[PDB]
């Protein structure tokens, strides 16, 4: 029994080009507890992540949340690639300034 | 305070 | 209202990586307040809430005392199992425990948890009578035999009625303050384009607390249950939450829809329209 | 009663020489063993509490320096050295630290009488 | 120095009701059992109380707990010969590894 994993990536603040904001990257609904997260800016791993200390919920599912600070531009592309036994291989979600 | 564990 | 003091444990058994990784984590109300992580150099236990420093030094001494005893107890637990469902001492394995307790405005205790899960599926827990226990499986019958055997039920009853009731009453006397703060959700609509004629309208809820929350659409007078789209709540990432619900709509007739955002944090429900 | 056997339950001690006790756990669904001593005018006093095979440690008295090692999962040692006074000593077995074998309370069986010389 | 007792010796007629006193400085102590030793073998519970509690009766003994001044007392109401023996007075907090005992209190009831 491994949860496929959700992940939302989304900003602390609503995103304004040149204003610095906060990238969050939320994986939920997971096990086992091992998991692979990355935070990416147009293609490359960014350096600068701290993750939550893991927890897990009511059903036993972990849920951890990754972040960075960054500040969004009109042609930056972000996204946060996940690695979980439960998957076939990555899953990978781009940051959309709307969601 | 958390409970103390025993054996399955 | 209920109050209650719960923890979270997870004992995984990671294969060479060395032995397995120990935690607890305590929740007064829902909200974490102490963690012992088996893996930060000196493991210790850690208030997570400014108002559980005033607990005395020898608060801290003893709780991290009877952790690694804990710990210890689960690596046998972790052991043990592999001999129950005959699974190679290769693998990594996981076993999670909610241990706690929830008592009523009325000082009464409503309930007292004490659930056992191995490798993300229930296997044994204690039912609410505090006298019996549940097995999930074959495996844990030989637990739930053992366990009534040596009357583990009158252990937990008794540690129900005095150590989880008499320090969730005092965990509540020092977070009062703090854990009944609300943080009213400061809500607004987006306007998006959608192929040809129409577009989307989103409704946007943020940075409020506790993270229970509803938000709905209204086409005059009913509720778009159907066609309405919407994320799972998710913190900020600062003590708060957010939300939203987005509908797709007729393209000028946008002002046909309405966002309600209903939280106990608020006076009185918001009332939200996408404003030009 | 019969969850431990402990031998022997009166012994002699060479001040010269060190003694080893040994305690058996029978029921190992109280895997939480201890070591307490009752001195010559009748105090109790917890010694040590091990629970995993492996485990070693040393604590020092007025009368007696100890190290006791849990080498099993049923086996608890304690090895008495230096023991310049009387003392008996007691094992007892538990479910968790803090709490009986199959009761709320710690059982204490005849213990091990130690007279020196 | 956790736990003491007093006085560390009594006399009373049988029939009669001795009392033991029993105090403590831990206040997170929860549990307090008491042990009744016989000279010859280990020591015997013979009552214990749980620090929920002010009040426990069994037979002819009584625990009283005064949690407000970390305080108890055993009452062997209606000695008797056989009564007679070495009385612990025992406490233990949550958690703890220990059971810290009293000094003890020698009982004897003389007929
Ligand atoms: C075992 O423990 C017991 C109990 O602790 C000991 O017995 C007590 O010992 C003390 C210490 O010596 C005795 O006090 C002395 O009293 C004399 C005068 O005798 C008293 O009686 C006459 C009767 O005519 C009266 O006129 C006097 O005024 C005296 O009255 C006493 O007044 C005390 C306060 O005014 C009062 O003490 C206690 O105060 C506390 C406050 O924190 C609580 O209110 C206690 O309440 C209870 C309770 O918890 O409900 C009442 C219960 O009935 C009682 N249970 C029992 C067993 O009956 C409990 C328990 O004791 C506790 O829960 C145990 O933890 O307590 C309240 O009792 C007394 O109640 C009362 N006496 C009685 C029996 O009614 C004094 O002259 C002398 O004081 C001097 O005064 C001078 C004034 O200027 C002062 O300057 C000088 O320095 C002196 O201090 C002294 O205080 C006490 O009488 C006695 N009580 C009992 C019940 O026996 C044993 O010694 C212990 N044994 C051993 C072996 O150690
Ligand atoms: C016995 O006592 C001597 C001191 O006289 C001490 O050096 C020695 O280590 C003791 N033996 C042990 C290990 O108990």
């Amino acid at each position: 029994i491994q949860k496929t994993p959700q992940i939302q990536v989304y900003s602390r603040h609503p995103p304004e080009n040149g204003k610095p904001n906060i990238l969050n990257c939320y994986v939920t609904q997971f096990h086992p507890p091992h998991i692979e997260i990355q935070m990416l800016k147009n293609g490359k791993k960014i350096p600068k992540v701290e993750m939550s200390d893991m927890s897990f919920s009511k059903d036993w599912s972990f849920y951890i949340l990754a972040h960075t600070e960054f500040t969004p531009t009109e042609t930056d592309t972000y996204a946060c690639r996940v690695k979980h036994d439960s998957m076939a291989e990555p899953k990978t979600v781009y940051w959309d300034r709307d969601m | 305070k958390v409970i103390t564990f025993i054996d399955l | 209202g209920p109050h209650s003091l719960r923890y979270f444990v997870t004992a995984v058994s990671r294969p060479g990586l060395g032995e397995p990784r120990y935690m607890e984590v305590g929740y007064v109300d829902d909200t974490e307040f102490v963690r012992f992580d088996s893996d930060a150099e000196n493991p210790r236990y850690e208030p997570r809430a400014r108002w559980m420093e005033q607990e005395g030094p020898e608060y801290w001494e003893r709780e991290t005392q009877k952790a690694k005893g804990n710990e210890q107890s689960f690596r046998v637990d972790l052991r043990t199992l592999l001999g129950y469902y005959n699974q190679s001492k290769g693998g990594s394995h996981t076993i999670q425990v909610i241990s706690g307790c929830e008592v009523g405005s009325d000082g009464r205790l409503l309930r007292g948890y004490q659930q056992y899960a191995y490798d993300g599926c229930d296997y044994i827990a204690l039912n609410e009578d505090l006298k019996t226990w549940t097995a999930a499986d074959m495996a844990a019958l030989i637990t739930k035999h053992k366990w009534e055997q040596a009357g583990e039920a009158e252990r937990l009853r008794a540690y129900l009625e005095g150590t989880c009731v008499e320090w969730l009453r005092r965990y509540l006397k020092n977070g009062n303050a703090t854990l009944l703060r609300t943080d009213s959700p400061k809500a607004h609509v987006t306007h998006h384009s959608r192929p040809e004629d129409k577009v989307t309208l989103r409704c946007w809820a943020l940075g409020f607390y506790p993270a229970d929350i509803t938000l709905t659409w209204q086409l005059n007078g009913e509720e778009l249950i159907q066609d309405m789209e919407l994320v799972e709540t998710r913190p900020a990432g600062d003590g708060t939450f957010q939300k939203w619900a987005s509908v797709v709509v007729p393209l000028g007739k946008e002002q046909y829809y309405t966002c309600h955002v209903y939280h106990q944090g608020l006076p009185e429900p918001l009332t939200l329209r996408w404003e030009p | 009663v019969t969850l431990l056997e402990q031998n022997p339950r009166w012994r002699l001690v060479p001040r010269g020489q060190a003694v080893n006790l040994r305690c058996i756990l029978k029921n190992s669904q109280y895997p939480w063993m201890s070591w307490y001593q009752q001195d010559l005018q009748k105090q109790l006093q917890w010694l040590f509490t091990l629970r995993s095979p492996g485990d070693k440690e040393v604590k020092s008295l007025p009368g007696a320096d100890y190290l006791a090692t849990r080498v099993t999962d049923t086996e608890l040692r304690l090895q008495v050295a230096n023991m310049s006074q009387g003392r008996t000593l007691y094992c007892t077995c538990s479910a968790a630290p803090d709490w009986g074998a199959s009761a709320e309370t710690l059982y204490f069986g005849s213990g091990t009488r130690l007279t020196v010389l | 120095q956790q736990v003491r007792q007093s006085p560390q010796s009594l006399t009373v007629w049988e029939g009669e009701t001795a009392i033991l006193n029993c105090s403590y400085e831990d206040s997170t102590f929860n549990y307090f059992p008491w042990y009744q030793q016989f000279p010859g073998e280990g020591p015997a519970l013979l009552i214990s109380i749980r620090s929920v509690s002010d009040k426990k009766e069994d037979g002819r003994f009584t625990i009283f707990f005064n949690k407000r001044e970390k305080k108890l007392s055993l009452h062997i109401t209606d000695s008797q010969p056989g009564d007679s023996a070495t009385y612990f007075c025992a406490a233990r907090y949550q958690g703890g590894r220990a059971l810290i005992f009293g000094t003890g209190t020698t009982v004897s009831v003389s007929p």
